């Protein structure tokens, strides 16, 4: 279940994560997801892995040919992030993946400075927030 | 050749090398450091082509190999055909 | 001209065994992912 | 002598990032798998050939706000 | 020895049998009795 939280971050917490339909970045995301499930990686580590992953030479300067302030469109991100949870066997009932990933985003849409996060509380760290105030959490 | 009908009542157990050893509770020396502290003189595998009149390597290897083959009954039933 | 002999270098710890590599590290041994062409 | 309450559990504000950074896990896992005695997890099987970006450095190590650290963010 | 216990292509094979074969001669595999319920298990559960 924390998986959905992670995926929410990869979808909404990252400006310009390249074109997320392309098999390259898509495979990055797939692998990292399967590594957040089965506990092989920390969420923080997998996130910093995702944003630091290799995309394409002169990335920013190709980004000047698409984006103004470097914020891409979020559809590709959510469609890929649902796709990965479906193709990996993550849930017993297929729909649940997409529903949760969608729902958790919709609830956060109403929050002040919604897509930014304090770096310490964003993921697993020594000191944490109470389960009500955790970010994409079911208890908010 | 050179056959008699012989009765051999007791053969010792298998030389698999792994048998649960005799257990104790107390030990004589209670000082486990001696295990890690012990050194010895060097074992040099070879000197000058390793020639010997008693042929040690060959002879000892074969003698071990013989009773090993005896006990596994020549490893002849164990392998099927893959 | 190198009077330390590689023949005698080491310390006997008594019973303590340690591993050594004949040539390379065992992880580097089977290269099959480039050989049989499994790579992204 | 009065101090802010949680100073006991206060994080190291310079170095608390190091532990989690992708390169560290690449190196560590790299010499762990090299042993032959560890089954590589699959993420390693992947980023083995797509190692992460070089010059992305934190703001904690480089004290520059104006440095644009990430090609992504 | 782990491949036969789980009928692999069972739903396909069932479909082929039901559509193209007379009911007098057809063998139908049931997924419920098969190891995982004839499915692929959820991710982290099955020990791999
Ligand atoms: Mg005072
Ligand atoms: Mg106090």
């Amino acid at each position: 279940d924390d998986m959905f939280i992670w995926l929410c971050h990869t979808a909404m917490s990252v400006l310009n994560p390249g074109d997320m339909r392309s098999r390259l970045i898509y495979n990055h995301l797939r692998i990292l997801a399967e590594s957040v499930a089965s506990g092989e990686m920390t969420q923080r580590t997998a996130f910093r892995f995702f944003e630091s992953a290799v995309r394409s030479p002169a990335y920013r300067e190709i980004a000047k040919r698409q984006l103004e302030g470097g914020a891409a469109t979020r559809l590709a991100g959510i469609s890929a992030a649902a796709d990965v949870m479906r193709r990996m066997g993550l849930t017993r009932r297929p729909m649940s993946s997409y529903f949760e990933l969608y729902q958790r985003i919709v609830e956060r849409s109403e929050a002040m400075t919604p897509w930014g996060f304090p770096p310490l509380f964003q993921f697993e760290e020594r000191l944490s927030l109470e389960p009500r105030l955790k970010f994409f959490s079911r208890a908010s | 050749m050179k056959y008699a009908d012989l009765e051999l009542t007791t053969r010792g157990e298998f030389p698999h090398g792994m048998k649960e050893p005799a257990f104790v509770k107390k030990l004589d020396q209670n000082i486990p450091w001696y295990f890690s502290t012990y050194r010895s003189m060097y074992h040099w595998p070879i000197t000058g082509d390793n020639w010997s009149d008693l042929n040690e390597a060959e002879k000892h290897h074969d003698l071990h190999m013989f009773y090993t083959l005896a006990w596994w009954k020549l490893g002849e039933g164990i392998f099927g055909v893959d | 001209k190198n009077l330390n002999s590689w023949y005698t270098k080491g310390t006997m710890r008594g019973g303590v065994p340690r591993i050594y590599y004949a040539w390379m590290r065992p992880g580097s041994f089977t290269r099959r992912r480039f050989e049989k062409m499994r790579n992204p | 002598y009065k101090m802010p309450k949680n100073m006991g559990v206060a994080p190291r504000f310079d170095t608390w990032n190091e532990k989690y950074e992708p390169w560290e896990h690449m190196k560590r896992m790299g010499r762990l798998v090299g042993t032959g005695f560890y089954i590589p997890p699959e993420w390693y099987n992947h980023f083995r050939m797509f190692p992460p970006i070089n010059h992305n450095f934190q703001q904690e190590k480089t004290l520059n706000p104006h440095n644009a650290s990430e090609p992504t963010q | 020895s782990w491949w036969e216990p789980l009928g692999y292509g069972w739903e396909q094979h069932n479909e082929e049998q039901k559509a193209l074969c007379d009911v007098t001669e057809q063998r139908l595999i049931d997924g419920s009795n098969l190891p995982f319920g004839g499915k692929l298990p959820p991710f982290g559960t099955s020990y791999g």
